[PDB]
């Protein structure tokens, strides 16, 4: 409010306000309303006894015809009544005056309200009497004058849009609401708590106490000294942190189960293949088609493994119905091929229990389930405890590597004036070199484009069968863009309005890779052999994996925001350049990849071989981040972000341990199982375990030296 | 090991663990010694005088200005005329119109002390009638209000009921948690508290005003940098990486009620009361327990959801193990009516300024017994980070002991398996990563550069600033900023159909870029959003591209863009404009379809359109929003009727209908 | 349209609920009910629009003669439709019609475009004309400041800007214009000439006047200038470590010139408070009193900060002496007079505190953490900026601490004055002995071992980055922002113009005014524009005699001291009269106190 009252009235009513209630003992912090309505009389008081003098005959003009007796102390106020009233002979007031006409030799009351004006005028007559004059004016553009003559138009006038305008004011701030009037100014806000709430109260307080009332007293009154000593002394000695030095003997390998040779080997469980992945791929002039005309394009031009009817199985995971799935691809190819436009499966009816939609259990009200004694509830499925698999690695290897064929296009930015935009061009493009041909470029861009198209046609069609294929757009060096098709995919009964429940997707995807070359990684593939391909003049056999899955609205969502990973791995890339760019002034960007006449480029730590630490580039640790983020996003779920969480300690646990710092642990033995109760089934906890377990060997032999 | 006693109010059983045994094992504790609190609280004013006046001061004259439609900020709201989760303008809106058929008129007098005063009443008033959705057969199932009425316990029990899910998308954690939300009966009062909580912390060194963006890094280099300035000669100092694990399930509503209270020391009893209320209606409050138990028969291949009301309808021996146990555990503390009672702990959410506040009078301790060590840190919402000074290695792990045991007692619990101690110079706080110097903050994931789907200029708008502040205060180097403006103008032109006219696309919209791509000479000049390139920049992210290709535009386009009068832009469509993104009014400023609440919706609609004011500035008056409406009206016919747009007849009619409605 | 209006306002009121709730709820409280929304927004925006663009009919087109100039059909796309609509009864548009008109359509008239965004246009040419220098790539010292983020036309508080923009863009609603309209009068006039012959929607304007003229100041790192257009492309200009240079294409030198000039001249006379108060109240600056653009700014120079202590204001509560800013951060102290004998041998009695405390430090470019104790420092940190600003911050952080070691370190005599001519207290007399002769007690100050760590280093006496530095002086190579949680707490005003606490406690000291001239940069003077609905003045009700209500032009039609009916603000039907002069109430009440102070003398 006090910013108000400054913004709208000058220091000198203010002061004079302050000094009125300090004779009253009222302070004015305490009763910011009472101190705003007294500067506004003291405004309107003032603003009323202006431009009015007497001229030599007595008549009123614009010798002052009005004097103010309000804002001075109240025994300077008293003696100017008493002196008025002994001057022209006129009856002293009982009460004190607030101004003094000359031309009628009167006594004059200045009064305001937020009610009706006759109301107050009739309430200070009652109090004070006729002995001196009311006028009395209202916020709402009223008022109520004993006299007319006394004020003429302008005054009145002038008063009442100074009364509005504070009003608005005040109605803009949302005080005028919390103000109050004079009669109620003598208040507060007033807040009584009632009957249950009061119980409630009473009822939450700490033990030892009875009610609230002895709580506050409590509270208020008693002083801790030493209570926070008094108790630790008769704490038991047993709680305690147990710090404990930590050693580089102290931290031993993770998951040790993971080299249990009993368990089984990790399957491959990621949505598509990637490293086996094989794509038809069908020259074009660059011109965008529908996904569907794609896919039969690329089937056309590959018309032997199209027209292939007759499935040579391989091997039936453990369930997977070989009928079904054979019969649910040649569905998809038809659909495909045929020359509708409609992607949608023609038969509706075989898949539905191809896909085991069918098999689905009946909802039954609660009631029959309450006297069912024979409905019980599903014990919960614990992950597999599996053991490290040799794929995992290759994969890693596989995916790091340069390849022929690019898929990362991206849009064209303003041109660049300014150097600070040039060196970011410069590290986008030496980024992008070393990252644009990368395998793991293409998968993350079929993973994302194949996203996409379930996400869309998830919200066109829901209650029936559609054909997706697995597509991609890929760029070679030549400059000639390439639509590969690496299968397709049956997206079933999509009755999922929310983004907890599961969407099947039966997805048929090529490979050239023998299933028989690595059993233990695809039990849960059923794969055919569909016939073979002449890649450069040479004959290589061509499977079709099929495997049944199930996703969420929010699955395909994040699958979509998979082209963050390049993002990721540069924001890393960049604060290198960085680093190196703030050791010696000039931009080392050109440094680091390749060196400079003063620098030889940088190298990395990426592997090892027969026990033997190998280096490689800076575009090799580039690659290999950018694989390790594509990674965390395909074998992402509850068990990645918990062991990546977890061994997070241990990594920065580590740091210290290399730099010296002496590092303690209250217990490791719980950091420990922690971390180890996330390594279950994830085919790529499991190769970070042993990664993780290598690299700390390698750390501790250098530890030694 | 508390007390068990029945809570008489509402008849649930009530566990207090506030000054109870003292903990004897590493296991979490709850058991706060109330003396103890104080202590650290008394500590906490005497190093800060009068904040704990200030804070109190402030909070009351902010109340004091607060009105009802404040409680319309925030999440969904429980609402208890229908015990389900609605927005809070719904749960407000609901509860104010319930309130009128109790005779409970509060809302209308504007500020928030009246409202939360007919909430306080509501709960005595000896039944309560509301408006509850009713769907009726007729086949179709169809929605309407029907006049129920709860008798006072049930009300109670729904006012101090909260509504519970799963935390949705909280990565680092393996398994999942309980997040709740409360009703409109508590929100007032919480949000008192907190802003008091916050007024209170943001003087606090130690937790310091709640810092966002780059201030982390000020925050913690300047705690390092302190305190190796405060380690004595040849001594060493250590930080703790702490990390408190459910420390919030070991906090009690009655020790925040204790904090509460000794806060506002000196203070009106009304401020001190109303302050008092949510601790008291956390310390009773009630957990709705999600949806149910599904039990299966695969012999039958038959499912059913079991309703949490009727969770032990079914024999235990039907559930599994897990279950099983914690059914048998839960059945102390079961309410008839298909909740649990939860009167220790506190929900994540509630009191994170408060608890903040705890955490920070812990940490103020510095010592124990005139020991060689001081210890000093960081506290922010669960997230703590400790150093200790001391002249040698076993006395600095005596302080972390010290410290460790000291939280004991004030219900603070930290995690022993997620904590550990180095060396002062390394550290992580709040997933801030300090080393030698140079801060490392990589946890905030980068927002998805995507449109943010409100239309295209606006979005474009928003996605430029985005990156551009993201620059300024997430570190974002230059390469980095540029591959992200090239990932949103991808997103941008797929969303939107909008690639190169130059492009070899297909699509409704793109054969009209392609046409307006060869029509238009100045190429350079065009929107990206009609085929035109981009030219955003770092350097010029923060100038709209309509500013930006003005010079470019060629004479007609830019004319049929911004074109005055074009039909894609509607008035009551500029309500979003501000809330902030700077652009321009065009040809892409289009809205979206829209996919008491009609009542409030078309009378707030004819106030704008009658006064375009109200729309921007609130309106000030002390008269009904009818009369207004109708004077405003005759003056618009009277000018209409003077300058000739309207007829005799027509200004006749309105006159007509005006005498109608009363205000001839 | 007024048509519909009515038409719409009886159908609304066919059901009773409108009934009651349009008369039951008044002008002021429809803000509350204009939240109680359906609060419907969608959860994923961007996947929706996503799936939206792909409708055939997404776009709420609006209905009229341009509206219909799109085909129904273009070349087999679907425009358009002539369907008929229950959600709103409106029609529906595809983007493909957008794309058409923005190619094929009627050319609309953009004269005015320029003026009514020209913000965004002055934006761009600051960018096009600037000129661009090199990078460095070393390390950067930022510093945590609070910064308007872009440039202003002027700058008011927000209810300042509110008022000028209702001004502008509505003439109507405009009763009793307040004290801030004649203030910008130029400036109301020249919008109102440059918005004029515009077609935009009045709600664009609005925010877009509010973007242009209320301040937008926000906390960010800063490295080298802080002025707003620099800060604008702060995104390019820093970074963590690398730098670059850059070229971008008032009132407030006149204020500080203005507050310094009065402090100087009430200090010297008796009684200063009131003759301070009498000057700043009756000061103007060219269009202004002094309390028009004081409360503007949030704090500010230590003259602007004492004026408006002495005015009514607000003000932070950050402690000044003599160029250091202060912050406490913990503990109390108490302010007790002791004797103490100075190292020239003479004995003085002045107020020490006992109690140890600590301090954010800032001086210039400098900044730091000091913590002291009873009659000693305790500990000094310090950053990297500039030696002169190390410097200064050492001696004015050594004065403050009152360590026995300054007062044993005197070597000449204090007996100095200001340029007034008066004699200081003992604190600032010592503050200007050191400040003159640097090397006086950082000799006998004593030397310390260098701060073995990794990165605190220490400075000696010389302020060269060598070892073996000063007795708790240490310097960290890091970065120190400080200067939070302003609270602008209560503060009270003595007679010597020397600020307090709340309780007796001293922040701000009368000579913490740096006693340097400008000249002042404006013309400072002592002693058909204004707004719309300024020639009148409101009196009575209703009156419905005259019965319909007359327009701005209308009204100007009346001789002076007819009287009128008039709506004001959202309604409010008042009676006015037509003021015959100009009226000013601060004159009035001035006039009103001084006749009432001159009855009481010639009573006296
Ligand atoms: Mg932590």
């Amino acid at each position: 409010m006090d910013t108000f009252i400054t913004r709208n009235f000058q220091t000198t009513i203010i002061q004079k306000a302050k000094n009125t209630m300090a004779e009253f003992s009222e302070d004015p912090e305490l009763q910011p309303a009472m101190l705003f309505n007294i500067c506004v009389h003291l405004e309107v008081c003032y603003v009323i006894s202006d431009m009015n003098f007497l001229d030599e005959e007595g008549k009123a003009y614009t010798r002052p015809q009005y004097e103010v007796i309000e804002g001075m102390p109240r025994t300077i106020a008293w003696m100017v009544q008493r002196s008025l009233a002994q001057e022209h002979g006129i009856e002293t007031p009982k009460y004190l005056a607030d101004l003094f006409d000359y031309k009628t030799k009167r006594f004059i009351e200045v009064g305001i309200t937020k009610g009706l004006a006759d109301d107050y005028f009739w309430k200070k007559k009652e109090k004070l009497g006729n002995s001196m004059e009311l006028m009395i004016f209202s916020y709402n553009q009223d008022y109520s004058l004993s006299n007319e003559s006394s004020l003429d138009e302008e005054g009145k006038g002038r008063v009442l849009s100074r009364l509005t305008e504070l009003q608005a004011e005040l109605s803009l701030k949302n005080l005028w609401q919390v103000l109050i009037g004079e009669e109620d100014v003598e208040k507060g806000i007033d807040f009584k708590l009632g009957q249950t709430i009061s119980r409630l109260r009473d009822i939450s307080v700490p033990a030892g106490f009875s009610n609230f009332e002895g709580m506050r007293s409590y509270i208020d009154n008693i002083d801790p000294k030493g209570a926070i000593e008094r108790n630790l002394a008769r704490m038991s000695p047993l709680v305690s942190v147990t710090p404990k030095k930590l050693t580089w003997e102290d931290l031993r390998p993770i998951g040790p189960h993971i080299y249990n040779h009993e368990l089984p080997e990790v399957p491959y469980n990621a949505f598509l293949l990637m490293s086996d992945e094989l794509g038809l791929a069908n020259m074009t002039e660059g011109k965008s088609k529908k996904p569907k005309t794609l896919a039969k394009e690329c089937l056309e031009k590959y018309s032997t493994l199209r027209d292939q009817t007759d499935p040579i199985l391989i091997m039936k995971s453990e369930k997977a119905n070989e009928n079904f799935l054979w019969k649910l691809w040649r569905d998809c190819v038809n659909t495909i091929s045929n020359e509708e436009m409609s992607n949608e499966l023609q038969k509706t009816n075989y898949a539905k229990w191809a896909t085991g939609d069918g098999l689905t259990y009946q909802k039954i009200m609660k009631e029959v389930a309450i006297d069912d004694e024979t409905m019980c509830q599903e014990e919960p499925k614990i992950p597999n405890k599996c053991r490290v698999a040799a794929w995992v690695q290759t994969e890693m290897n596989l995916l790091s590597t340069l390849t022929s064929k690019r898929a990362l296009d991206l849009p064209e930015i303003g041109p660049d004036v300014a150097p600070v935009e040039h060196v970011g061009s410069e590290r986008r493009k030496y980024f992008v070199n070393e990252i644009n041909y990368c395998k793991a470029s293409t998968v993350m861009m079929k993973y994302v484009l194949f996203h996409t198209s379930l996400l869309n046609e998830s919200n066109a069609s829901m209650g029936k069968y559609k054909v997706i294929p697995i597509t991609n757009r890929v760029v070679n060096e030549k400059g000639e863009s390439f639509d590969m098709l690496y299968g397709l995919a049956v997206k079933g009964q999509s009755h999922l309005r929310g983004d907890t429940d599961v969407v099947t997707v039966v997805t048929f995807e090529f490979s050239s890779t023998d299933p028989r070359v690595d059993s233990g990684k695809w039990p849960k593939y059923t794969v055919f052999r569909i016939g073979s391909l002449f890649v450069s003049g040479r004959e290589k056999s061509v499977y079709l994996y099929c495997r049944v899955n199930g996703t969420n609205k929010i699955q395909m969502k994040w699958g979509m925001e998979a082209r963050r990973c390049l993002l990721q791995s540069m924001q890393q890339m960049e604060a290198i350049v960085e680093q190196e760019s703030s050791i010696q002034g000039y931009d080392m960007t050109k440094a680091c990849f390749k060196g400079d006449r003063v620098n030889s480029p940088k190298t990395f730590s990426i592997g090892t071989q027969e026990g033997k630490l190998v280096k490689g580039s800076f575009g090799k640790a580039l690659r290999v981040i950018f694989t390790k983020c594509l990674m965390h996003y395909v074998f992402g779920n509850a068990q990645l972000e918990g062991f990546s969480a977890e061994s997070r300690r241990l990594l920065l646990l580590i740091q210290a341990l290399k730099d010296r710092k002496g590092p303690w642990v209250f217990d490791l033995e719980g950091m420990y199982s922690g971390i180890e109760e996330c390594i279950s089934n994830n085919p790529w906890v499991i190769q970070s375990a042993y990664w993780f377990n290598e690299w700390l060997g390698f750390e501790k032999e250098g530890s030694k030296v | 090991k508390g007390k068990q006693y029945i809570s008489d109010v509402t008849g649930c059983t009530m566990v207090d663990p506030t000054n109870g045994p003292l903990p004897e094992d590493n296991e979490p504790s709850a058991y706060a010694q109330l003396d103890c609190v104080l202590e650290a609280l008394d500590r906490m004013d005497e190093e800060h005088p009068g904040l704990f006046q200030a804070a109190s001061q402030n909070a009351m004259e902010t109340l004091m200005v607060t009105t009802v439609d404040k409680l319309t900020q925030g999440r969904q709201t429980f609402d208890w005329t229908v015990c389900r989760n609605q927005p809070a303008a719904t749960a407000l809106n609901t509860t104010i119109t319930s309130f009128r058929l109790n005779d409970l008129n509060g809302a209308d007098k504007g500020g928030l002390i009246p409202f939360c005063q007919d909430i306080i009443d509501s709960l005595d008033r000896p039944e309560m009638t509301f408006f509850s959705v009713k769907n009726i057969k007729k086949i179709k199932r169809i929605p309407m209000k029907v006049k129920d009425k709860i008798t006072k316990v049930e009300y109670i029990k729904r006012a101090l009921s909260l509504n519970t899910m799963t935390k949705d998308a909280e990565r680092g954690k393996l398994k999942r948690r309980a997040i709740a939300t409360a009703g409109i009966q508590i929100r007032g009062f919480v949000l008192v508290v907190e802003n008091l909580a916050k007024n209170i912390c943001e003087n606090l060194e130690q937790s310091g005003l709640p810092v966002g963006g780059n201030e982390k890094k000020a925050k913690l280099s300047n705690a390092v940098a302190k305190m190796l300035s405060n380690c004595p000669p040849g001594g060493i100092s250590m930080t703790v990486t702490g990390d408190n694990t459910k420390w919030n399930e070991c906090l009690n509503p009655r020790i925040f009620l204790a904090m509460t209270e000794r806060i506002t020391r000196d203070s009106p009893i009304w401020f001190r009361d109303f302050c008092s209320i949510a601790p008291v209606l956390f310390s009773n409050k009630i957990a709705r327990l999600g949806k149910g138990f599904m039990i299966t028969s695969k012999t039958k291949r038959l499912k059913a959801q079991i309703p949490c009301p009727d969770l032990f309808s079914i024999p235990l021996e039907r559930y599994n193990e897990e279950t099983r146990a914690k059914l048998k555990k839960l059945k102390p503390f079961f309410n008839e009516e298909g909740t649990a009672s939860l009167s220790p702990g506190m929900m994540m959410g509630m009191f994170n300024m408060l608890s903040t506040v705890l955490g920070v009078a812990a940490l103020g301790i510095k010592n124990i017994g005139n020991k060689e060590y001081l210890w000093d840190g960081l506290q922010s919402s669960d997230d703590f980070a400790l150093f200790v000074n001391a002249k040698d290695e076993e006395t600095c792990m005596e302080g972390i002991n010290d410290f460790y045991r000291t939280c004991k007692l004030l219900g603070i619990n930290m995690s022993k398996k997620k904590s550990y101690c180095n060396e002062t110079g390394m550290f992580e706080f709040t997933s801030m990563f300090y080393r030698d110097g140079f801060v490392s903050n990589f946890a905030m994931e980068l927002p998805s550069f995507g449109v943010a789907g409100v239309n295209e200029s606006a979005d474009m708008a928003i996605g430029m600033t985005i990156i551009k502040n993201n620059m300024i205060n997430n570190g974002m180097g230059p390469a980095t900023a540029q591959t992200a403006i090239q990932l949103f103008i991808a997103d941008y032109r797929y969303t939107y159909k909008c690639h190169r006219g130059d492009s070899k696309v297909e699509g409704k919209r793109m054969k009209i870029i392609k046409e307006l791509w060869e029509n238009t000479k100045g190429r350079d000049g065009l929107l990206v959003a009609d085929g035109g390139p981009n030219i955003y920049n770092l350097r010029n992210l923060h100038i709209p591209e309509i500013v930006l290709k003005y010079n470019l535009m060629d004479p007609e386009y830019k004319g049929r863009l911004l074109h005055p009068q074009n039909p894609f832009v509607g008035h009551l469509s500029i309500e979003g404009i501000k809330e902030d993104y700077d652009a321009v009014s065009g040809t892409h400023s289009w809205r979206t379809k829209r996919n008491e609440e009609q009542c409030y919706a078309k009378c707030c609609n004819l106030f704008e359109a009658c006064f375009n004011s109200a729309s921007y500035r609130k309106p000030v008056g002390q008269h009904s929003m009818l009369e207004a409406m109708a004077h405003r009206l005759r003056m618009d016919a009277r000018l209409d009727y003077e300058s000739g747009r309207m007829s005799k007849d027509d200004f006749e009619k309105a006159m007509a209908h005006l005498g109608e409605i009363g205000y001839i | 349209m007024t048509l519909a209006k009515i038409e719409l306002l009886k159908q609304l009121l066919r059901d009773n609920e409108a009934k009651t709730v349009l008369k039951q709820t008044t002008v002021d409280q429809y803000n509350i009910i204009r939240k109680f929304n359906t609060s419907r927004i969608e959860k994923n925006p961007s996947l929706r629009m996503k799936w939206a663009m792909c409708s055939n009919f997404p776009l709420a087109l609006t209905k009229g003669d341009m509206a219909n100039r799109i085909p129904l059909e273009y070349k087999g796309i679907q425009l358009k439709t002539n369907a008929e609509d229950i959600g709103t009864k409106g029609q529906m548009c595809s983007i493909a019609a957008v794309t058409w008109w923005n190619t094929y359509g009627p050319i609309g008239d953009t004269e005015g475009f320029e003026r009514v965004y020209e913000s965004f246009f002055l934006r761009k040419m600051r960018l096009d004309n600037a000129t661009w220098g090199r990078i460095t790539f070393g390390p950067v010292e930022r510093v945590r400041k609070r910064v308007l983020l872009n440039p202003l036309t002027k700058e008011m508080p927000p209810d300042e800007a509110s008022n000028v923009i209702m001004e502008i863009l509505f003439p109507k609603e405009a009763g009793i214009p307040r004290e801030s309209t004649w203030i910008h009068r130029e400036l109301i006039k020249e919008k109102r000439e440059k918005l004029k012959g515009t077609m935009i929607t009045p709600i664009v304007l609005a925010y877009m006047l509010e973007r242009e003229l209320v301040a937008r100041r926000r906390f960010l790192p800063v490295a080298g200038a802080t002025s707003a257009e620099f800060i604008e492309m702060l995104h390019c200009l820093q970074g963590e470590n690398w730098r670059q240079i850059y070229h971008p294409g008032s009132r407030s030198q006149s204020m500080i010139v203005a507050c310094r000039k009065i402090i100087r001249r009430s200090i010297v006379a008796s009684n200063p408070l009131e003759l301070a108060v009498e000057i700043a109240n009756k000061t103007v600056i060219d269009t202004e009193p002094l309390k028009s653009c004081l409360a503007a700014i949030d704090g500010g120079d230590v003259a602007c900060d004492i004026i408006r202590a002495a005015l009514g204001l607000k003000i932070r509560q950050r402690q000044r002496f003599g160029r250091l800013e202060l912050k406490r951060i913990s503990g109390r102290g108490f302010k007790n007079d002791e004797e103490i004998l100075i190292g020239n041998g003479t004995i003085q009695k002045i107020g020490i505190w006992d109690g140890e405390e600590e301090f954010h430090v800032r001086c210039g470019e400098c900044r730091g953490i000091l913590k002291k104790s009873k009659m000693k420092l305790e500990k000094l940190l310090i950053n990297s900026a500039k030696k002169e600003d190390m410097r200064d911050l050492i001696i004015l952080c050594m004065v403050f601490s009152q360590d026995t070691r300054m007062f044993q370190g005197v070597r000449g005599e204090i007996n100095f004055l200001n340029r007034a001519g008066q004699l200081l207290s003992p604190m600032y007399q010592l503050q200007r002995y050191f400040l003159n002769r640097s090397n006086d007690l950082f000799d006998q100050w004593g030397y310390e071992e260098s701060p073995k760590a990794s990165e605190l280093h220490g400075i000696n006496e010389s302020m060269n980055a060598s070892d073996y530095t000063l007795k708790g002086v240490v310097v960290t190579r890091n970065v120190i922002d400080d200067f939070s949680s302003t609270e602008t707490e209560k503060v009270s005003i003595t007679k010597n113009l020397s600020l307090i606490k709340r309780t007796g406690e001293v922040i701000m000291g009368a000579n913490d005014v740096s006693e340097l001239e400008s000249q002042a940069q404006l013309m400072i003077t002592y002693d058909m524009g204004n707004a719309v609905l300024a020639g009148f003045l409101v009196s009575g009700k209703y009156d419905p005699d005259l019965g319909d209500f007359k327009t701005i032009e209308e009204l100007e039609k009346l001789k002076p001291g007819e009287k009128a009916n008039i709506l004001l603000y959202q309604g409010k039907p008042v009676k006015v009269v037509k003021r015959k002069r100009y009226s000013a109430l601060s004159n009035d009440i001035s006039q009103g106190i001084k006749r009432q102070r001159m009855t009481v003398e010639s009573m006296g």
